[PDB]
RNA sequence: GCAGU
DNA sequence: CGCCGCGTCAGACTGCACAAAACCCTCCCCTTAGGGGAGGGTCAAGGC
DNA sequence: GCCTTGACCCTCCCCTAAGGGGAGGGTTTAGATTGTGGTCTGACGCGGCG
C-alpha cells in the first residue's frame, strides 16, 4: 500500500488510518527519535508540518513539487492548534509569546 | 532528549579515572575498550615518570590505545559528560568520539537521544571461604 | 438532606395549605391597602360589564363559575369605596381602612391580574426605596456622620424641608457640608408626596404597608417551602420509573421538583382531594416534558416524541401478537399515518454514535479516526485551480486590453465581485449592449482552436 | 548527567534562592559565577539524584514534562506557577513543528538566538 | 513568529475575551434540516458560518461581500474554517471550582488556603459552612461549621459575621486573602520554626504564594464563573452516510452542563427552597467537573454505551491523547508499506522499490515532470496519464527516482539504524528488496516482516537522507563503535 | 470560481446536477464477476436487472 | 431479545469465525479462552496464569 | 476483539 | 514511624471486522403570483 | 462589397410579498401512589492520620 496524498482526518488534519481508508504510515514516536538521533532536522520537520498537519503548507508543498521546486514553507501543525484550543477549554490560558 | 553537543571545549580538567573492570579474579573489560574514543583529562605518563606518554587533551584513537598497551598504563583519567562545565549541553571534548563515525563528535549532535536508544535497544535481550590467587 | 424532613398527614397538608392561603390573601389585602389597586379592580370590573376578558381568570369564586355574585358584590365594594372616599373629616378615617381590609376578606384573586397588580406594587416599592436611598446617600456622599441624627428628624415630615431647620443646629461640619445639598433635593422631595395622595396614603404608612406585605408574603413562601420539602419523596418515587430514559437520576428528580413547586403553588385544598394525587400529575408532566426536551443530542419536538413513543408501543404490541417485527407497511396500517411518515419517523428516532466507540472492541482505534474531512479540497484540485488561473491569465493576455478587462470585469476574474452589463456601462462610458457585443466578441475569439487547446484540457472527459 | 541535574541550596548566599529549595544546577552554577564576578559570594548547594521519571517531570520546560506523562499535574503546576517554556529542547520543537535545535537545525537556532538577542 | 509558550490561569475576563458569544441553549442542530440551531452548542452566529462565505439564511452567498454580518441571521460571511478557531462561553449561574486545582494533589485551593481537602470538599458540597470573615467574634476565618453550629452562631452573633457554603464560599476565601502579607508572615514563622515537617509545609506554601504574586494570577480564578466552549469543529457532530450521526463525548458533557445551568437559573428565578438549589448547585459542580476531568472525583459519567465519557482532560493526556498520539508522532503522507524480500544483487545504498509503490509515492513528481516535458498539457491530463499507466510515465518514473533517496523503516524502531535511506531500484514485484547486510541493523528477517517507505520531499530532506542517513554512512554502530553492516 | 465560470462561458459544457458515486473495482484487484445480488426496498420499483 | 442479541453478536467470546481451511474452523470451535466477561484481562494477567 | 512482525 | 488510602503507569507498527393527551396559539416552510432586472433576437446608421 | 455601435422589442430568471398549512411550543389535567442501583493488577511514590 502507498499514498502520496488523499483523505485527511476530521478533527486533527492528519492522514487517515489504513490501506482501506488509503492509509498513510504512522511516523510515530520512536521514528521521531530515530530522526533526532541523526541530525535530520528538515526530514523531521517535513514529516511533522507539511506531510501531516500544516494545512496551508501541504497544499503549497504539493504545488511546489508539481512546479518543480522542492521547497517547503512550514507553518504550525493543526494538531497544535487543536491542543491550544483544548487546553483553553479547561480554565487554562496557554499562549504563544513574541 | 535535550542534551546536544553545543560546544567544542569547556576547558575543564575533571574526568573519571578509567581502569579495567576486574570482577574478583578476572578482567571483564580491558582499559582499551574503556578509554578508546575518550579524550584524556591529564597527561598520561609512563610508569617511568617525568615523560608524558600521551599529552593532556588528546583523543585516544586506536593508535594511542596501542601505545597505551605497549606500555603497561592501567589507569587513564579521561573526560566525561558528568564533569562537563558546559551549561545547557555538553562540549564536544567531554563526550569524545562519535561512535558511528569514528572521529570527535560534531557540535550539534543529539547525544541524549543516541544514549537513550543505545541503552534501551538491547532491553529485549535482558531477562524478565578463602581467596586463591589464580596466576603469578 | 431530604430524609431529614418528616412527611405530612392528611390534616397536615390542610394546615400548610391554609397557612399558604392566609399568607396570600393577607398580602392581597396588603395590596388592597393601596387603593390604586382598588381603582384598577373597579375599572376592570366595568370592563367585565363590557366583557373585556372572562370572569374565571378574573375571579375564582368567593369564600364565605357563578358571575352574578361578582357584579353586584363588586358594586358593594364600590359602595364601600364610596363610604371610604370622603369619610375622613384623620382620626375617624383609620377604622374604615381595616374595615375595607376585612370586607375584602371574602375576595379571591387569580394569579395573572394579581401579577399585574404586584408588579405595579413592586414599582411602588422601587420608588419608595430609591427615594429613601436618595435621602440616604445624597447627604452621606457629602458628609461624614452617622446618619441616625438625620433620620430622627425625617420620619413624619414627608412634605417639605422643615426638618432641615434643626439639621445645622449640631454645628459639627456634616450639616455644614449638607448646606451644599440643601437645594438639589428639590424636585425629589415633593414628587413622591404627589403620588402619595393620588394613592391617598402617607409615604411612611405605605412603607408600613410595604413591610407588612413583605411579612405576609414571606409567611406564604415559608409555608410553600414546608409543603415542597415534605413531598420530596414523592418526586423520587415517581422519577425512579423514568431512570434510564435518557436523563440522569438527579436531573429527573430536579425537573420533578420544579413540577412539585408548580403543583404546590397551583394547589387548592377546598376540593377535598389529597395533594399527592395532584402533585403526581404535575411531576409526571414535568419529568416527561424534560425527557422530551433535553434528553437527546439532536433534539426532536415533543409532538415527534409522542409520535415515536406511540410507534414504539404499537410495534411492541404487534411483535407480541405476531411474533416478528412489523413492516412499516403494516405498522402504518395499525396506526393511521401514511407509510412514508412512518419511514421518516423511524429514520428520526436514532441517537448519534460517539466518535470514541471502539471498532470491534479494538481500544487503540475508535470511530473518530475513520471519519474523514470531506469539506477539504484535494491538492490536485488546488494545483488544477492555480494552473487554470495561470492558463486563463495568459489566454486573456492574448487579447486587447479593453475586451480582456471587459471579461475580467464581467466575470469575477482578479476582482472580488462580478459586474452586470449596466455597472460596466456606467464604468466604460459605453451603452450596455455594445459591451455585451464586446463580451460576445471576445468569447467567439477565444472559442478558436488557436488559443483554446490548453483550456479544453481543463474540461472533463 | 541528566539524572544529577538539580541541586538544593544549603546556604542562600548573596543570591535570590532559598535554603532547602530545589533549583536547576546550571542556574545556580551560572548565578554563582556572575555573583563571584562582582565580588559577592555565591550560593552553596548539594546535588540531587533523581530518577529518570522524576527528572523528566522536573524539567524547566512544561511542554516536555506535560508531554511525557502526568499531564494534569504538570499543567496545573505550570498554570498556577505562571510558567514559560522557551522551546529549548527537542520535544518542544517537535510539538510545535519547528526545526529541532540539534543537527542540521542547530545552525538555524544559533542564528535565531543570536538575532533574537540583539 | 513566536519564541515562547506562556501558560497561566484564565481570568473570567480572559474567558469572555476569547469567546465569540454565549452558548445559552443546549441545542446542537435542527433535526429536520441539519442547519445548526441558534444560541446552541453548534451556532453559526456564534461559531462562524457552516459553509464557505455563506450566511445560514442564504441571503449572502459569495465573497463579493465577505466579512459581512448578515441581518436576517447573525452569521458572518467568511470561511467555515473559523469554526475550528472560534470559542464560545457559558455563564455559570453559580461559581464552580476547577477540578484540576481542587483534586490534583497537592490541592492548590487547599495548599493556598491552608485548609485540608476534606474540609474544602465538605464546604463546596454544601455539607458545612465556613466563616469567611470573623469580625468582633471568636469565629476565625477558616473555621468550618455544621448547619446547627451556624444556626447557633447566628443566635449568638447575628448578622455581624459572614459565613457561607459552596464554591461561593471558597471563592470568597480565595478573594479575601492577602498574598504578600500572608507570604511575609509565613516567612516570619518559618524563620522561628525548627520543626522540619512544619518547615517543609511552610516552604511549599511560601513557594505557592510567591509563585502567585510573581505571576499575574489571582487565586479566585481557580473558581470558574465563566466556562469556555471548545470550537465546534473540534468536537464535531457529523452525519455518517447511513443517515445516523456521530458526535464527540464533549457535546454530551457540554449539553449536560448547559441543561443543569439553565435549570439553576430557573430555580434561582422561581425562589426555590434551599434544598433544591443546593442540590442543583452540586449537580452543576459535578457536571462541570465531569466535563473537565471525568472520573477524577468519584464515579465517571457513562453515556448510552455504558462506557465512560471522554472529558476534556482525556483528550490531551495518555497514550491516546493529543500529546503522544497526534503531536509527537503522526500519520504521514507520501508513505507506503510492503513486505521485504532479499534482493542479494543490490549495492549497500540501494533498495528494491516496487514500481506500483513508487508510482504512487512519487505522484506529484511525475505530474510535474509530465507537465514540464510537454507530455501532458495540464495536471488533469498528467493525472489521467498516470492513471492509465502509459509507457511514458514509466520513463518519467525512472527519471524522477534516479538520485532520489527513500527512507526505509521497520517498526519497532529501536535505535536510529531502524530508519535508513536507500536509493530505489524499480523492481516489478510488490515486495521491497532489502539488502542483506542491513538486516541485522533493522532486526529484520524475511519471514513476513513489513517495512514502511517514506519519500523525502525537499532538497534538505533529500540531502539529509543522502548525507546523514544513507546506509553507506551507517556501517558502524552508535552504541559501540563496532560494525553493524556486517556479514551474516 | 470565476475562471471556470469563464471556461463554461467559452466552451458551453454545462456541468451536471449529479455526481459520479459509482462502485468501482479496487485498485490492483482483477477478477471475474460471478454473482450479482440486488436487494430493493419494498415500494421502490425494481429495475430490469432486479 | 436484547440480552441474547448483544451476547451473540457483540460479546468478546462470540468471535467472527476463522474460516481459512477446515482446520481453522475445527480449532476455533475447540478453543478455550481465559478472557471474556467473568474472566481475565490480557493486560493484567501475570506470568503464572 | 482476532491475527502478523 | 507504621500504615492505609490514592494516583500514575504498563512497546511499536500493520491488517481483519466495523456502529399521555387534548386543545390553543404562533411560527416557519412550501407554494404561487408578481415585478423588476438581466440577457437574447433581429435590424438601422456609418465606417473598413 | 463587408465590419462596429446603438435601437427596439422579446424572453426568461431571480428576488419579494403573501397565503395556506404543517410544525412546534405551551398549558393543563384532582382515588392514592412518598429514600435509586461489579469484586479478575501489581509496583511505586506520596500524603495524611494515629
Ligand atoms: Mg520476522
Ligand atoms: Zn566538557
Ligand atoms: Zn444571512
Amino acid at each position: 500500500h502507498a499514498r502520496s496524498t488523499g483523505s485527511y482526518s476530521l478533527v486533527t488534519q492528519q492522514p487517515l488510518g489504513g490501506k482501506a481508508q488509503f492509509g498513510g504510515q504512522r511516523f510515530g514516536e520512536m521514528e521521531v527519535w530515530a530522526l533526532e538521533a541523526y541530525g535530520a532536522a528538515y526530514t523531521l520537520q517535513e514529516m511533522l508540518t507539511v506531510k501531516s498537519d500544516d494545512v496551508n503548507g501541504r497544499t503549497k508543498m504539493y504545488k511546489n513539487i508539481v512546479d518543480g521546486n522542492h521547497q517547503m514553507e512550514p507553518g504550525m501543525p493543526e494538531s497544535f492548534n487543536v491542543l491550544l484550543k483544548e487546553i483553553r477549554s479547561l480554565g487554562i490560558n496557554i499562549e504563544l509569546e513574541d | 532528549q535535550d542534551l546536544v553537543v553545543t560546544e567544542d571545549d569547556c576547558g575543564t580538567h575533571e574526568g573519571i579515572m578509567m581502569t579495567p573492570v576486574i570482577e574478583g579474579g578476572d578482567v571483564k573489560e580491558p582499559l582499551r575498550d574503556r578509554v578508546l574514543g575518550r579524550v584524556t583529562a591529564e597527561d598520561v605518563l609512563k610508569p617511568g615518570t617525568a615523560d608524558i606518554l600521551v599529552p593532556r587533551n588528546t583523543l585516544l584513537h586506536e593508535q594511542w590505545c596501542d601505545l597505551l598497551e605497549e606500555n603497561s598504563v592501567d589507569a587513564v583519567k579521561v573526560r566525561s559528560v558528568v564533569s562537563c562545565d558546559t551549561d545547557f549541553g555538553v562540549c564536544a571534548h567531554c563526550y569524545g568520539r562519535d561512535l558511528a563515525r569514528g572521529h570527535i563528535i560534531n557540535k550539534g549532535e543529539a547525544i541524549g537521544v543516541i544514549a537513550a536508544q543505545s541503552i534501551g535497544e538491547p532491553g529485549t535481550q535482558l531477562t524478565m571461604s578463602s581467596i586463591q590467587v589464580k596466576n603469578k | 438532606e431530604m430524609g431529614t424532613v418528616e412527611l405530612l398527614t392528611r390534616e397536615g397538608e390542610i394546615d400548610i395549605a391554609k397557612r399558604i392561603e392566609d399568607g396570600i390573601n393577607q398580602v392581597q389585602c396588603s395590596v388592597a391597602e393601596y387603593p390604586e389597586a382598588i381603582t384598577y379592580l373597579l375599572e376592570q370590573y366595568d370592563r367585565v360589564e363590557a366583557e373585556e376578558a372572562r370572569l374565571s381568570d378574573l375571579i375564582t369564586g368567593f369564600v364565605d363559575i357563578d358571575p352574578e355574585l361578582a357584579r353586584e358584590k363588586f358594586a358593594e365594594l364600590r359602595a364601600q369605596y364610596v363610604v371610604t372616599r370622603d369619610t375622613i373629616k384623620h382620626a375617624t378615617a383609620q377604622e374604615e381602612i381595616l374595615k375595607l381590609s376585612e370586607v375584602f376578606k371574602q375576595f379571591r384573586l387569580v394569579p395573572k391580574q394579581f401579577d399585574y397588580l404586584v408588579n405595579s406594587m413592586r414599582v411602588m416599592m422601587d420608588r419608595v426605596r430609591t427615594q429613601e436611598r436618595l435621602i440616604m446617600k445624597l447627604c452621606v456622599e457629602q458628609c461624614k456622620m452617622p446618619k441616625k441624627n438625620f433620620i430622627t428628624l425625617f420620619t413624619g415630615n414627608e412634605t417639605s424641608d422643615t426638618w432641615f431647620n434643626a439639621a445645622i443646629a449640631m454645628n459639627k461640619p456634616w450639616s455644614e457640608k449638607l448646606h451644599d445639598v440643601s437645594e438639589e433635593v428639590h424636585r425629589a422631595l415633593q414628587k413622591l408626596q404627589q403620588i402619595e395622595e393620588e394613592t391617598g396614603l402617607t409615604i411612611e404608612q405605605v412603607k408600613d404597608i410595604n413591610r407588612r406585605m413583605s411579612i405576609g408574603e414571606a409567611k406564604a413562601r415559608r409555608a410553600k417551602k414546608e409543603m415542597v420539602e415534605a413531598n420530596l419523596r414523592l418526586v423520587i418515587s415517581i422519577a425512579k420509573k423514568y431512570t434510564n430514559r435518557g436523563l440522569q437520576f438527579l436531573d429527573l428528580i430536579q425537573e420533578g421538583n420544579i413540577g412539585l413547586m408548580k403543583a404546590v403553588d397551583k394547589f387548592e385544598y377546598r376540593r377535598g382531594y389529597k395533594f399527592s394525587t395532584y402533585a403526581t400529575w404535575w411531576i409526571r408532566q414535568a419529568i416527561t416534558r424534560s425527557i422530551a426536551d433535553q434528553a437527546r443530542t439532536i433534539r426532536i419536538p415533543v409532538h415527534m416524541i409522542e409520535t415515536i413513543n406511540k410507534l414504539n408501543r404499537i410495534s411492541r404490541q404487534m411483535l407480541q401478537e405476531m411474533g416478528r417485527e412489523p413492516t412499516p407497511e403494516e405498522l402504518a396500517e395499525r396506526m393511521l399515518m401514511p407509510e412514508d411518515k412512518i419511514r421518516k419517523v423511524l429514520k428520526i428516532a436514532k441517537e448519534p454514535i460517539s466518535m470514541e466507540t471502539p471498532i470491534g472492541d479494538d481500544e487503540d482505534s475508535h470511530l473518530g479516526d475513520f471519519i474523514e474531512d470531506t469539506t477539504l479540497e484535494l491538492p490536485l484540485d488546488s494545483a488544477t485551480t492555480e494552473s487554470l488561473r495561470a492558463a486563463t491569465h495568459d489566454v486573456l493576455a492574448g487579447l486587447t486590453a479593453r475586451e480582456a478587462k471587459v471579461l475580467r470585469m464581467r466575470f469575477g476574474i482578479d476582482m472580488n465581485t462580478d459586474y452586470t452589463l449596466e455597472e460596466v456601462g456606467k464604468q466604460f462610458d459605453v451603452t450596455r449592449e455594445r459591451i455585451r457585443q464586446i463580451e460576445a466578441k471576445a468569447l467567439r475569439k477565444l472559442r478558436h482552436p488557436s488559443r483554446s487547446e490548453v483550456l479544453r484540457s481543463f474540461l472533463d472527459d | 548527567r541528566q539524572m544529577l541535574r538539580k541541586a538544593t541550596i544549603v546556604n542562600a548566599g548573596s543570591s535570590d534562592f532559598l535554603e532547602g529549595e530545589q533549583v536547576e544546577y546550571s542556574r545556580v552554577k551560572i548565578a554563582n559565577r556572575e555573583l563571584e564576578a562582582n565580588g559577592k559570594v555565591g550560593a552553596t548547594y548539594s546535588r540531587d539524584l533523581l530518577g529518570i521519571t522524576k527528572a523528566s517531570l522536573a524539567t524547566e520546560s512544561f511542554i516536555s514534562a506535560a508531554s511525557f506523562q502526568e499531564t494534569t499535574r504538570v499543567l496545573t503546576e505550570a498554570a498556577v506557577a505562571g510558567k514559560r517554556d522557551e522551546l529549548r529542547g527537542l520535544k518542544e520543537n517537535v510539538i510545535v513543528g519547528r526545526l529541532i535545535p540539534a543537527g542540521t537545525g542547530y545552525a538555524y537556532h544559533q542564528d535565531r538566538m543570536r538575532r533574537r538577542a540583539a | 513568529e513566536f519564541d515562547a509558550i506562556k501558560i497561566a490561569l484564565a481570568s473570567p475576563d480572559m474567558i469572555r475575551s476569547w469567546s465569540f458569544g454565549e452558548v445559552k441553549k443546549p441545542e446542537t442542530i435542527n433535526y429536520r434540516t441539519f442547519k445548526p440551531e441558534r444560541d446552541g452548542l453548534f451556532c453559526a452566529r456564534i461559531f462562524g458560518p457552516v459553509k464557505d462565505y455563506e450566511c445560514l439564511c442564504g441571503k449572502y452567498k459569495r465573497l463579493k461581500h465577505r466579512g459581512v454580518i448578515c441581518e436576517k441571521c447573525g452569521v458572518e460571511v467568511t470561511q467555515t474554517k473559523v469554526r475550528r478557531e472560534r470559542m464560545g462561553h457559558i455563564e455559570l449561574a453559580s461559581p464552580t471550582a476547577h477540578i484540576w486545582f481542587l483534586k490534583s494533589l497537592p490541592s492548590r485551593i487547599g495548599l493556598l488556603l491552608d485548609m485540608p481537602l476534606r474540609d474544602i470538599e465538605r464546604v463546596l458540597y454544601f455539607e458545612s459552612y465556613v466563616v469567611i470573615e470573623g469580625g468582633m467574634t471568636n469565629l476565625e476565618r477558616q473555621q468550618i461549621l455544621t448547619e446547627e453550629q451556624y444556626l447557633d452562631a447566628l443566635e449568638e452573633f447575628g448578622d455581624e459575621f459572614d459565613a457561607k457554603m459552596g464554591a461561593e464560599a471558597i471563592q470568597a476565601l480565595l478573594k479575601s486573602m492577602d498574598l504578600e502579607q500572608e507570604c511575609e508572615q509565613l516567612r516570619e514563622e518559618l524563620n522561628e520554626t525548627n520543626s522540619e515537617t512544619k518547615r517543609k509545609k511552610l516552604t511549599k506554601r511560601i513557594k505557592l504564594l510567591e509563585a502567585f504574586v510573581q505571576s499575574g494570577n489571582k487565586p479566585e480564578w481557580m473558581i470558574l464563573t465563566v466556562l469556555p466552549v471548545l470550537p465546534p469543529d473540534l468536537r464535531p457532530l457529523v452525519p455518517l452516510d447511513g443517515g445516523r450521526f456521530a458526535t464527540s463525548d464533549l457535546n454530551d458533557l457540554y449539553r449536560r452542563v448547559i441543561n443543569r445551568n439553565n435549570r439553576l437559573k430557573r430555580l434561582l428565578d422561581l425562589a426555590a427552597p434551599d434544598i433544591i438549589v443546593r442540590n442543583e448547585k452540586r449537580m452543576l459542580q459535578e457536571a462541570v467537573d465531569a466535563l473537565l476531568d471525568n472520573g477524577r472525583r468519584g464515579r465517571a459519567i457513562t453515556g448510552s454505551n455504558k462506557r465512560p465519557l471522554k472529558s476534556l482532560a482525556d483528550m490531551i493526556k495518555g497514550k491516546q491523547g493529543r500529546f503522544r498520539q497526534n503531536l509527537l508522532g503522526k500519520r504521514v503522507d507520501y508513505s507506503g508499506r510492503s513486505v521485504i524480500t532479499v534482493g542479494p544483487y543490490l549495492r549497500l545504498h540501494q533498495c528494491g522499490l516496487p514500481k506500483k509503490m513508487a508510482l504512487e509515492l512519487f505522484k506529484p513528481f511525475i505530474y510535474g515532470k509530465l507537465e514540464l516535458r510537454g507530455l501532458a498539457t495540464t495536471i488533469k491530463a498528467a493525472k489521467k496519464m498516470v492513471e492509465r499507466e502509459e509507457a511514458v510515465v514509466w520513463d518519467i518514473l525512472d527519471e524522477v527516482i534516479r538520485e532520489h533517496p527513500v527512507l526505509l523503516n521497520r517498526a519497532p524502531t529501536l535505535h536510529r539504524l531502524g530508519i535508513q535511506a536507500f536509493e530505489p531500484v524499480l523492481i516489478e514485484g510488490k515486495a521491497i528488496q532489502l539488502h542483506p547486510l542491513v538486516c541485522a541493523a533493522y532486526n529484520a528477517d524475511f519471514d513476513g516482516d513489513q517495512m514502511a517507505v517514506h519519500v523525502p520531499l525537499t532538497l534538505e530532506a533529500q540531502l539529509e537522507a543522502r548525507a546523514l542517513m544513507m546506509s553507506t554512512n551507517n556501517i558502524l554502530s552508535p552504541a559501540n563503535g563496532e560494525p553493524i553492516i556486517v556479514p551474516s | 470560481t470565476p475562471e471556470e465560470k469563464l471556461l463554461r462561458a467559452i466552451f458551453g459544457e454545462k456541468a451536471s446536477d449529479v455526481k459520479d458515486s459509482s462502485l468501482r473495482v479496487p485498485n490492483g484487484v482483477s477478477g471475474t464477476v460471478i454473482d450479482v445480488q440486488v436487494f430493493t426496498r419494498d415500494g421502490v420499483e425494481k429495475d430490469k436487472r432486479a | 431479545s436484547a440480552a441474547v442479541k448483544e451476547f451473540f453478536g457483540s460479546s468478546q467470546l462470540s468471535q467472527f469465525m476463522d474460516q481459512n481451511n477446515p482446520l481453522s474452523e475445527i480449532t476455533h470451535k475447540r478453543r478455550i479462552s481465559a478472557l471474556g466477561p467473568g474472566g481475565l484481562t490480557r493486560e493484567r494477567a501475570g506470568f503464572e496464569v
